[PDB]
């Protein structure tokens, strides 16, 4: 996997323009942001089990037949797997806010996810409502903590939403 | 494709000698069966659209396939899914008339898990599905045809594992 | 081949956290010497102890003779 | 055989078979016994058929590669009238010329040029071959016998 | 981005333990009939059914009564049970014959705790009542279904971690409920003594294992920074199967040290093969690990470095899928990601097979897992928290198939993630043809197996390399492509017919034999046989009399029994779609809508329908119109690459020196 | 891995209803009919060689398969056809032990048709053997016992 | 699909170049020996099925193949057998018209040996039937044009292995 | 034993003995007064089932090294069939063949091929033992016995 500013350093060699004015302006808009990046891996580190136990519960809220015999969130098996698995989302989106890229989602979180997802029968619409459901939470807990452009928080997880969505249309 | 008279014709030949008398045998309970064969398949014929219809309800409706975001949300992922059974119905009744699976080897198996693995079918379901036709399809013609056309339907559903 | 007649004790650092069955963790056993670099570097890198070491078979200082 | 045909036949439409392919199907599964009794009548009488055969189609034909002195032509030829006979027979059993024309007449014409065999003296010989099947036969039995025979001709000629 | 998919095996986790399926698993897992002991233990839990039936009937008929004493014990100021919703039958499914025709209207017509607080339902709410009211009931229930199953493992993997789930404020609340019913359960019987015994004994599993507070889950940590770390909840360990483990003690009797080294067998070797490949130096073998010389890891050591590992599981395989077997066979598990691979695969270049073995057995995982007694044994679902990224892979390597398989699955699939889509048929690169000129050769999907599905959506349009095939005067739009063994300007074209008898010698670019035999070739591929052509002579008549065009003899040849058997009868449904698309329209489907379009077709009205839709489509008409016998334009990058095998035109390789006196220092003495 | 009594437990539970009359009366069934299985079980592991012999004898022996160029020419071979045939006889005892089909599903029929096309063994040869030790088990073990083993036979034999 | 000339024409080509004394040396030779090459594809075009008929009777005939469960059992394998000799004969006499292999590799050898692997054709039969038809075709047209089809019958049986 | 293998299984898994494996052991610990005294009669029977067993084994197998006119190797022969019935009896204390295998089971082919007594003459002579036992008891009390003396017969083949 690799962080934003691997990936631009990369790229320029590959594409052979070097560190040209395009490459330096998008470095420093980058690393402009890079504190706000940091505070938003901290809120969602220290709110984490509360994040995911919202979402959970919000999810239930709007899906309940989840819970009911035959549900797929029947039992306490599992619900646990529930919240083990929206933990693991709500980590690795941290992961890619601090690393400003999406290969580390691709290689350890959603490389071959939806094969996973089909031998075990799991849902994928409510895996993509309890991912905007704790998108949600983390936006509201940003805004409490005074954060004020924190538009890059969107980017992971939506993203995710559109890596494990059927298409429609 | 090759029915049982071919398959012992076929098992014969490769030796290049005539049918020896447990292939005649088999070929006699061939014959003798071929009148349930066609009681059954005259019944999977009248009621082939009631029947992949039980199978959904049965084994597809209300769960969390067909719910937004499911394999059979939206109208053409659930027509393709009843198009797919309505396949598998068609041609268990063939190998059952046939007496014979290389049919659904050749037509039916050859390519499915892949075909399903790229389009992202839940093959699980499809097999849950399977069984769940078999299990209408002996309630609607009886158990001793429900259980030689369920032959058929478990070749289905071992083929797509 | 040249063999190391090698006792250890190799307590487990993550046993709480992987909750794996409890194993036994004093041994005593011949270990190539091809692998005991290995084997020493991993010991060491997971905290343990080498207790005993022995050159079970081959002699010191051999020139040639050691397949 | 006819299952298969019928099969396929209802497969290219994507339907399940009318009811006259299943009419067919239960009259072709009824006259299982008579077949069965006709392919062991061909079975048994297979090396006799294939010796008058032989006789007759040398006296008829003596300009042929079978008795041109060569042993191994004349078994070759006899095994060929065995093997003919046999494919009749699997013919016979399964209601169709699907056996007899997917083992023994696509491609017989090539494979007999390869071999050098002239194909008139083939006809003579299924001819006399079927004289002798049908001698040793009720006309009822021998009808689908002839038929086939017919169609190897056909295919050679 | 991750469009590669390593495939979806089906898997049926397991939920809960039943004495049946707990015996029949241990034997499994070992690789032998069930022992007398084992035997005995499935006849007497047999013998004992009809009494579980009989003691689950009892508690099944008084479910009321005992929800209605566990709920009134701990609810206070109204009526609990009102708050109790029974399951409802789904009637009139669709299908069900309800309802007749689309007629619809006339198918109808013990002390407390100290200071235990009761909860008022009236404040408690609906939700949460309903909730409180619906546990009970489920409590009961999984008790019964305890009973049944002669095993208490559906409770103990539901209810531990359940304490938390269930709000900590009424968690006493909870134990007291449970233990009302539990005396209410013991007022059903009271003479038995072994009906009491056994509702005892669940009702207090249930309530102490309900009692763990926050059980911690189970962690996997990376063996590397290349692998993720994990966390498995205890009830995922808990319903799972039970692996078998072996330990190997000197002190223990030489039976149980020869069940070990069967173990040891059955893992590195995938099956006890040493006695049918006569592998008697294992005899020496067995000694030193008998004698206590050596450990079960020096044993695992010395088994993969033995020739009889080499002649199994290297001679066959190619590096990468032996060293993809390796992996199961000395770490019990599949490779993680392509770095580990990596590092492996660098492993056996420098020191070969031995320290291939050495890498995987030295590794710190080995010792983790495996330590120096403990026999290798397979991990995977249900033993530990799983990777998504090597699924299919490791799920398709714990088969006893895998040794089968001879193209590598972990390296392709690692591959293929960081790619975009591959060029290949939507459904697989089964359905893809060899671009031959006659014959429909695919990829038998059980034969050699080798899939490579990729998440291929309904709009994706394949990249095709144009032939560089036409008549000039249909070209210049397209004229760029070239392929080798493309006849150009050689396309069969027959200009439509216009009160006597015409020359005798009348002399068209092809003669109608010609012209026939170039149809058939390019319609079948090649020249039919002899007595083949008969069913469509009069067809041929029709074109040599101007009464149908090329493309109507075209379709007519498509239609006939010949090619329905030649390329219909006995093939995969969409393959036989895609190779008489590549034989009629002379290039393969763009994607999933051509091929969904003439799948439609085909399931609807069948052959013939899918010919006229092929035949009849504008692309038809304006590739080759109605006088032109159709010809390969296009073709896939693998079939481009097979008709090229020569490249030493491009090996060229890559004067007066531009430095005097080369190669010297300066001020040299 | 499934038995009778999970698979009637999950059917009872997907519609969160206890276990109806009916439910009840197939794990009767079940568990009464436990004893014979269980016997007929320690028969098959007392006999299972003389099963796999017989049926070898009867069904493979003196054929093309066991001449040169057969699949089951060559001593390897022949032991890994008689190593089937063992399994085949061992997991069909497991599902009628468990009362169910799932460990066939599970751990036979699972790769059973790719392993045979790749390896190039022959199906129809494998059915017939598969049906020969049917024939025995069934003469060895008594008619219901047989009939109830023959019939996870036919499913091992009908997923081929 | 290259020719002698076609090849050394690319080949000088690829330098940016015109033709240097020894591509014109080479082109001299092919001249030289086109009368040959022509004489020689006059005398296999005569004698094409007679040929075929002599490889098969000494490289098939008589033996497991034309036998039984042999590859070339039943009339449409022999035939089809046939039909694959007769397409090597005759690409082989293109290519040595040619004075170049490449039509052989762009029209009969892109995946011909997993066109046969998928279809169980024995590769090695086909390689002996191959050194067969060469042997044949050099008693045929003599010794310097029978090494000369050699030469491509050589290439078929490489491609093949 | 049936103990230490019921111990085993469990530890195994690493979970104390199941319900059914604790029904299992009272069971077996039931009848130990059936075994003890089975093992009773198996002890005083010795000599009359070792004379019995060994005038068949010589009546049906006579080329043996025990009926070769050596008094050392007749005396040495009745000898193991002794310790034969013996490890019998200590199975059937134990209610498992284990204490057989451990003691003269578990390299049993190895000590007699370098002894040179033929296997199949030993496998003739436990069938004789096991006839000669099996009707000095009850039925019921044969059904382990008898176990037992095939799984010598089977370990020696
Ligand atoms: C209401 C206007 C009419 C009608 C409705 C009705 N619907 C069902 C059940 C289902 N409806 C759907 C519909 C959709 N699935 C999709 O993916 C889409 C596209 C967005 C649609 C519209 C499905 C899948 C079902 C099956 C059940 C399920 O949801 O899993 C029923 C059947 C109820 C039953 O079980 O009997 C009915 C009756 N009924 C009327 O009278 C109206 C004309
Ligand atoms: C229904 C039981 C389950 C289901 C099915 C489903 N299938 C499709 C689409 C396709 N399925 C096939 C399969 C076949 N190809 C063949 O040749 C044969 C044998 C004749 C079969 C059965 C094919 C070719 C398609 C076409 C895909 C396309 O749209 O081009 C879908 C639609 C998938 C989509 O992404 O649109 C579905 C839903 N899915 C379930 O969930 C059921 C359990
Ligand atoms: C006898 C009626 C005529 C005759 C025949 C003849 N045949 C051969 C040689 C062969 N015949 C075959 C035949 C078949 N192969 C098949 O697959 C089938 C379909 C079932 C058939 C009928 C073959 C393969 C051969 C080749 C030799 C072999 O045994 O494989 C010969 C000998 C030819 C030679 O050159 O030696 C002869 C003479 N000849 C006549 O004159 C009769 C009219
Ligand atoms: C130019 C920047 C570089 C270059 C290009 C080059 N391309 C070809 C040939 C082909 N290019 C394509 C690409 C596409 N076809 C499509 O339909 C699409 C999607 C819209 C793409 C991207 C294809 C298919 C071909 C094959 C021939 C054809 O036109 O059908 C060539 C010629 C290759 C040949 O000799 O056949 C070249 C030279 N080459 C360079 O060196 C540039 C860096
Ligand atoms: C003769 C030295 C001994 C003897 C042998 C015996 N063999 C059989 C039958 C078979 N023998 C084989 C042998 C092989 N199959 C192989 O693939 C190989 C490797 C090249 C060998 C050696 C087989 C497969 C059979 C089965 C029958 C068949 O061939 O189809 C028998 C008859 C067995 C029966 O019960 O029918 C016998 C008697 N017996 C002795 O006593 C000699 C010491
Ligand atoms: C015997 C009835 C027929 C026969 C069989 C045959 N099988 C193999 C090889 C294998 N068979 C298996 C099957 C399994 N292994 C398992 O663990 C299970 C589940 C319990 C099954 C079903 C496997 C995995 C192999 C490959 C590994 C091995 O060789 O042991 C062979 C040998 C094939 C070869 O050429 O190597 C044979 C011959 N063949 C016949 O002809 C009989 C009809
Ligand atoms: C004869 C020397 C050997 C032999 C041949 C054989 N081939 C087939 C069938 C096919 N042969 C081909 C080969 C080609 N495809 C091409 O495009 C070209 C280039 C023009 C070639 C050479 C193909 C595709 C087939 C498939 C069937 C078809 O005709 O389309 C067979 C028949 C096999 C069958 O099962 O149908 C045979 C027998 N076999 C031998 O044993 C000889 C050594
Ligand atoms: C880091 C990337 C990654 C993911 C995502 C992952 C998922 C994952 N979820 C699992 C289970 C499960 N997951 C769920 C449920 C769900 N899961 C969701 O993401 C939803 C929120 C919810 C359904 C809407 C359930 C119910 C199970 C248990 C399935 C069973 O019943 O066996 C399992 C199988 C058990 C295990 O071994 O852990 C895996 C591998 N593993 C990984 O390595």
């Amino acid at each position: 996997m690799q962080d934003k500013l691997t990936s631009v350093a990369k790229n320029c060699d590959l594409t052979g323009s070097s560190l040209n004015r395009e490459v330096v302006e998008t470095l420093k808009e980058f690393l402009a942001d890079g504190e706000k990046r940091v505070q938003v891996a901290g809120v969602i580190g220290s709110n984490a089990a509360e994040i995911v136990k919202t979402a959970v519960s919000l999810l239930f809220q709007e899906y309940p037949e989840l819970v009911s015999p035959g549900g797929n969130a029947y039992t306490t098996r599992r619900y646990n797997m529930y919240v083990r698995d929206m933990n693991y989302f709500l980590r690795y989106c941290s992961y890619a806010i601090v690393a400003g890229d999406a290969s580390v989602l691709d290689e350890r979180l959603l490389a071959g996810l939806r094969d996973t997802f089909n031998s075990l029968g799991i849902p994928l619409g409510p895996t993509a409502r309890s991912i905007q459901l704790m998108k949600n939470i983390v936006k509201e807990k940003l805004v409490t903590a005074g954060m004020t452009n924190i538009t890059f928080v969107d980017e992971p997880f939506d993203y995710v939403v559109r890596e494990i969505s059927e298409t429609e249309i | 494709m090759q029915d049982a008279i071919t398959a012992l014709i076929n098992s014969s030949d490769v030796q290049g000698r005539y049918l020896d008398p447990s292939s005649l045998d088999k070929l006699q309970n061939y014959f003798q069966s071929g009148d349930m064969r066609a009681k059954t398949a005259i019944a999977v014929s009248a009621n082939a659209k009631n029947i992949v219809t039980k199978t959904v309800a049965k084994s597809l409706l209300y769960t969390d396939i067909t719910a937004p975001g499911g394999n059979m949300y939206t109208c053409r992922r659930y027509a393709a899914c009843v198009r797919d059974l309505d396949y598998f119905l068609r041609y268990a009744t063939y190998a059952m008339l046939a007496g014979d699976t290389s049919i659904l080897d050749e037509r039916i198996l050859n390519g499915l898990r892949e075909t399903y693995n790229s389009l992202g079918v839940p093959i699980g379901a499809t097999i849950r599905s399977v069984q769940a036709m078999k299990e209408v399809v002996t309630s609607l013609v009886g158990a001793d045809a429900g259980r030689e056309m369920g032959v058929y339907f478990d070749h289905i559903a071992a083929g797509l594992s | 081949m040249r063999m190391f007649k090698v006792t250890a004790c190799v307590p487990s650092q993550t046993r709480i956290r992987t909750q794996r069955e409890l194993q036994n963790t004093y041994f005593t056993k011949l270990v190539p010497y091809d692998n005991w670099f290995r084997e020493q570097q991993r010991i060491m890198k997971m905290g343990g102890k080498i207790v005993k070491v022995q050159l079970a078979t081959g002699k010191p200082g051999m020139n040639t003779g050691l397949l | 055989s006819i299952v298969t045909e019928l099969i396929l036949n209802a497969d290219s439409e994507s339907r399940y078979p009318a009811p006259k392919e299943i009419q067919v199907y239960q009259n072709f599964v009824k006259t299982g016994e008579q077949r069965i009794r006709i392919a062991k009548i061909l079975a048994e009488n297979e090396q006799r058929i294939v010796q008058n055969g032989s006789a007759r189609f040398w006296e008829r034909v003596p300009n042929t590669p079978s008795n041109s002195g060569n042993e191994r032509k004349t078994a070759s030829c006899q095994r060929d009238q065995g093997w003919y006979i046999r494919l009749i027979a699997y013919s016979v059993l399964a209601g169709s010329e699907k056996p007899l024309e997917e083992i023994g007449t696509i491609g017989i014409k090539e494979m007999y040029n390869n071999l050098e065999i002239p194909l008139r003296n083939i006809v003579e010989c299924m001819r006399c071959l079927k004289e002798e099947a049908l001698s040793l036969m009720s006309e009822e039995d021998a009808l689908e016998v002839s038929a086939y025979f017919d169609y190897v001709m056909r295919s050679l000629s | 981005s991750v469009k590669a998919s390593g495939g979806s095996p089906v898997t049926q986790p397991q939920r809960y333990h039943t004495v049946p399926v707990a015996v029949i698993s241990h034997a499994v897992q070992q690789d032998r009939c069930l022992k007398n002991t084992e035997l005995q233990e499935l006849a007497d839990f047999f013998s004992s059914g009809v009494k579980l039936l009989e003691i689950a009937n009892t508690l099944t008929q008084h479910a009321d009564e005992i929800v209605l004493a566990g709920a009134n014990r701990i609810f206070v100021g109204g009526s609990p049970m009102a708050y109790l919703e029974k399951p409802k039958e789904k009637i009139g499914l669709p299908g069900s014959g309800y309802y007749v025709g689309e007629d619809f209207l006339t198918a109808a017509r013990d002390p407390l705790p100290g200071g235990f607080r009761f909860i008022n339902v009236s404040r408690y709410g609906a939700v949460r009542m309903k909730r409180s009211m619906r546990d009970l009931a489920w409590f009961l229930r999984y008790i019964t279904y305890a009973i049944v199953a002669g095993d208490g493992s559906i409770l103990s993997a539901n209810v531990r971690g359940l304490r938390g789930v269930i709000p900590e404020d009424v968690t006493e609340a909870t134990i007291v409920a449970l233990r009302a019913m539990r005396r209410q359960s013991l007022d059903y019987f009271l003479e038995d003594a072994e009906a009491t015994q056994l509702v005892k004994g669940y009702f207090d599993l249930l309530i102490a294992e309900y009692l763990t507070d926050k059980p911690s889950n189970q962690v996997r940590i990376g063996v590397s920074n290349d692998q993720q770390g994990l966390q498995l909840p205890q009830s995922y360990s808990m319903s799972a199967e039970v692996r078998p483990k072996f330990v190997f003690k000197q002190a223990a009797t030489l039976t149980q040290k020869q069940e070990a080294i069967a173990a040891i067998y059955r893992h590195v070797f995938e099956r006890d093969v040493t006695d049918t490949y006569g592998f008697t130096q294992k005899a020496e073998l067995e000694s030193q690990l008998i004698g206590g010389n050596i450990s079960v890891k020096e044993f695992v050591r010395r088994l993969g470095k033995s020739r009889l590992y080499r002649r199994l599981f290297y001679e066959p395989f190619t590096i990468s899928r032996a060293i993809e077997l390796a992996a199961r066979h000395f770490l019990g598990r599949g490779l993680s990601s392509r770095e580990e691979f990596q590092t492996y695969f660098d492993v056996m270049t420098k020191g070969g097979l031995p320290a291939l073995v050495d890498a995987f057995v030295d590794s710190a995982e080995y010792s983790d897992y495996f330590g120096e007694e403990t026999v290798p044994y397979l991990r995977g679902l249900g033993q530990e928290a799983q990777e998504c990224r090597n699924w299919g892979p490791q799920l398709d390597l714990f088969k006893y198939s895998a040794p089968v398989r001879k193209v590598p699955q972990f390296i392709t699939l690692f591959g293929s993630y960081q790619k975009p889509l591959p060029e290949q048929h939507p459904y697989g690169c089964g359905n893809d043809p060899l671009e031959i000129q006659f014959g429909a050769i695919f990829p038998q999907e059980t034969r050699n197996p080798h899939p490579q599905p990729a998440f291929f959506n309904k709009d994706t349009r394949r990249i095709l390399i144009g032939s560089g095939a036409g008549s000039p005067d249909k070209l210049n739009g397209n004229a760029l492509g070239k392929v080798p063994g493309s006849l150009g300007t050689r396309v069969l074209k027959l200009e439509p017919l216009h009160g006597h008898q015409s020359p005798s010698v009348n002399l068209l670019h092809h003669s109608s034999p010609a012209f026939i035999e170039g149809a058939y070739r390019q319609v079948f591929g090649r020249s039919l046989y002899e007595g083949q052509r008969q069913p469509l002579s009069s067809t041929e008549s029709k074109l040599l009399g101007g009464e149908i065009s090329v493309r109507e003899f075209v379709r007519q040849l498509a239609k006939s029994k010949v090619f329905r058997s030649l390329y219909w009868d006995s093939l995969y449904v969409t393959k036989a779609i895609e190779y008489i698309h590549r034989r009629l329209m002379g290039r393969p489907t763009y994607g999933r809508q051509e091929m969904n379009r003439y799948y439609d077709i085909c399931a609807t009205r069948g052959f013939y329908a899918l010919i006229d839709a092929i035949i009849d489509s504008p692309e038809y008409l304006e590739c080759f119109g109605e006088n032109t016998v159709p010809y390969e334009r296009y073709v896939t990058a693998r079939g481009y690459l097979m008709r090229s095998p020569r490249h030493e035109n491009q090996l060229r390789r890559e004067t007066v020196p531009d430095k005097y006196n080369p190669r010297k220092a300066n001020w040299a003495a």
